[PDB]
């Protein structure tokens, strides 16, 4: 029931490379549109990828070229491949969903060392 | 939300709702109008 539950953040060195694991309990097809926020401590929270139930699929400009959107219709959740990530990467990024109404999860923090 | 508008939905009991720019539909306790003194 938890639902949007996220699961993997952390610390990791620069340059590297990362997996997050947001799942929920409910019909991902049903759910329509998920997308994903981090809010850097003192930053004000920004979208970072979007995904539709069509399939569209668009990103920041600090998005593309670095970390996809993926989702797999087997097991309900969505996965988002960090790589090569860098300092300013440091927030706590959160998956967010809306069916007819709003869903919302705790998100994690990631942390990147240099 | 805590500020209050004129009320566009009526639900009752002095609570109001409207679309605007978290959940897409807010509520408020609906305002009579602007305040003034003479
Ligand atoms: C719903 O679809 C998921 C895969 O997206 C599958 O694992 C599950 O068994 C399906 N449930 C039903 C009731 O069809
Ligand atoms: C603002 O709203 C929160 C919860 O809706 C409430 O706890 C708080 O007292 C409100 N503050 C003011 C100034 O209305």
């Amino acid at each position: 029931q938890v639902q949007l539950q996220e699961s993997g953040g952390g610390l990791v060195q620069a340059g590297g490379s990362l997996r997050l694991s947001c799942a929920a309990s409910e019909s991902i097809f049903r759910m329509e549109l998920m997308e994903w926020y981090h809010q850097a401590p003192g930053k004000q929270r920004e979208l970072v990828a979007t995904i539709n139930r069509c399939g569209s699929t668009n990103y920041s400009d600090s998005v593309k070229g670095r970390f996809i959107i993926s989702s797999d219709n087997a097991k309900n959740s969505v996965y988002l491949q960090m790589n090569s990530l860098k300092d300013e990467d440091t927030a706590v990024y959160s998956c967010h969903a809306r069916t007819w109404t709003s869903y919302w999860g705790r998100g994690t923090q990631v942390t990147v060392s240099s | 939300v805590n500020n209050s508008y004129e009320c566009d939905i009526p639900i009752g009991a002095g609570i109001c709702a409207s679309y605007q720019t978290s959940q897409s539909i807010i509520a408020y306790t609906m305002s009579l109008g602007a305040e003034n003194s003479v």
